[PDB]
């Protein structure tokens, strides 16, 4: 009854924790895209702009 | 207190100086790493207490 | 090199209004809708090359 | 120290690029609507007489 | 915290060096070559297991 | 060691050429469309026509 | 060797050609679209090598 | 039993395993296909593309 | 103030000296390569959106 | 700018050995020839392609 | 070559001019502002070159 009791709370426990690792990977790729996306915005519209010598 | 604020400065200083040399792409991914790492350490305690409940 | 680019965007926007006037003809807007936007960018492209000729 | 505050550190350093890119865009002189309005209205026009016909 | 900052910085950074070196598509033909022998291994420890029961 | 990341090298060399897919995607969709359907048709009235 | 493709894709032409008439003689309906298809894609390469030649 | 419904278990294992292995190696030659499209692809952009040697 | 100032003749001399050595054929077709080398980074950035869009 | 400037004329001029010193017929060449070799590992790989649909 | 840029700046300020029009007759009434600040900049550009001129 004692093992039962607190295995339990064990898994609860990891479950809300694999939800949050799996949050962090999936917005992980998603923002590394972004940021590459940004990077690259950014370089391209100082290029040809006319701004500067 | 103010041998305090200089190493409070000079802390401040190198904090800033590796955090401007981070780079997004290798510490975010890194992070994830290390979350993975440490998950998989606690999902062997969590097997261990599965089969002594078994 | 003026002369063959103006050529071929102007076919090029011949082959798009075709594609629209069929897309209407089977039912789908959208299709219509987009390859006359195609057709227009080609037409403008064309126009572009026709006073640098 | 921990995973997810350097994961939210360099979070907000992402966000901050895009929102950078996204302003100097801006400064630069933007030019991604004022054209896209023209192509809609024009493209438009041009359904509505294939349409017809 | 600085020498926090400081080892997920070079962590990420060496393993972006091994990134760069390595060529994915030969570490992933070597990869399914290992697969392969793993699966192999399964294999012939599941005929031992039909023996016993036989 | 990543299928993934194997797939992502190739998607990122494979698209300079532009690949956003704009042009090739409603080609190819009514073309067959129309393509297929007229050689239907076309079969049809040539099996009950000339004879 | 220009002139050799075009006439090598004209003799395909036809061995499809008599292929579709003849689903088309049995008063057949789902055949003939297979053959017409083959036979059309054939005339198309060959209109372009026409071009070329 | 013991014996009949463990092989079971390690039998249902051994086939997920395999299907999991000959998909891997399915998605792993369309890969390498792609790759050398977009090789051939980038030596067409490259003699076919804008001057130089 | 007087230093500025030579420091802004002396700069005002080498930008002279480099656009006069400028050839507008080799420049002009070199600045065309820039602009290819640069959108070239932008399209591969775009490539993995769309990719992690599907 | 100074140094932006003398870099951009720098490898415009670089390139403009190259371009010199160079025979494009004698690459074209070696281009369509290299184009036939990748024309080839395409058509192993759509052989291979069709050999796993089969 | 001043001549040159007197002619072009008044013809990018008439295209500056047509696109404020369109947008006022499509119900946006924020783009027309624009560009009419946008037009009125080039003709003081315009009037400036042709006294120098
Ligand atoms: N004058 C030139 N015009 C076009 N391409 C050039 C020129 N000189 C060299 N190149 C090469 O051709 C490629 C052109 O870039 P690319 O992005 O493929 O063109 P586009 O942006 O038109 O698709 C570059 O990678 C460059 O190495």
């Amino acid at each position: 009854a004692q093992q039962r009791t607190m295995s339990e709370n064990l898994r609860r426990n990891l479950a809300a924790l694999e939800a949050k690792i799996s949050e962090a990977k999936t917005k992980k790729n998603m923002l590394q895209a972004r940021a590459k996306a940004a990077k690259a915005n950014a370089e391209l519209q100082q290029t040809l702009g006319g701004l500067g010598t | 207190a103010l041998f305090d604020r200089l190493g409070r400065v000079v802390r401040a200083n190198l904090n800033d100086l590796v955090s401007k040399a981070e780079d997004p792409e290798k510490v975010l991914e890194q992070a994830v790493i290390d979350m993975q790492e440490d998950l998989v350490q606690l999902r062997q305690a969590v097997a261990r207490t599965i089969a002594e409940e078994k | 090199r003026t002369e063959q680019r103006l050529n071929q965007d102007t076919q090029e926007a011949k082959k798009w209004e075709d594609r629209a006037k069929l897309a209407l003809t089977n039912g789908e807007e959208n299709l219509a809708r987009e390859a006359l936007a195609r057709k227009k960018s080609l037409t403008d492209t064309a126009a572009a090359y026709q006073t640098q000729l | 120290s921990s995973a997810t505050s350097a994961f939210e550190r360099m979070e907000n350093k992402v966000l901050d690029m895009e929102a950078t890119s996204q302003a100097a865009g801006e400064l630069a002189g933007f030019g991604i609507e004022n054209q896209f309005a023209q192509l809609e209205a024009s493209s438009g026009v041009e359904d509505e007489l294939a349409a017809l016909k």
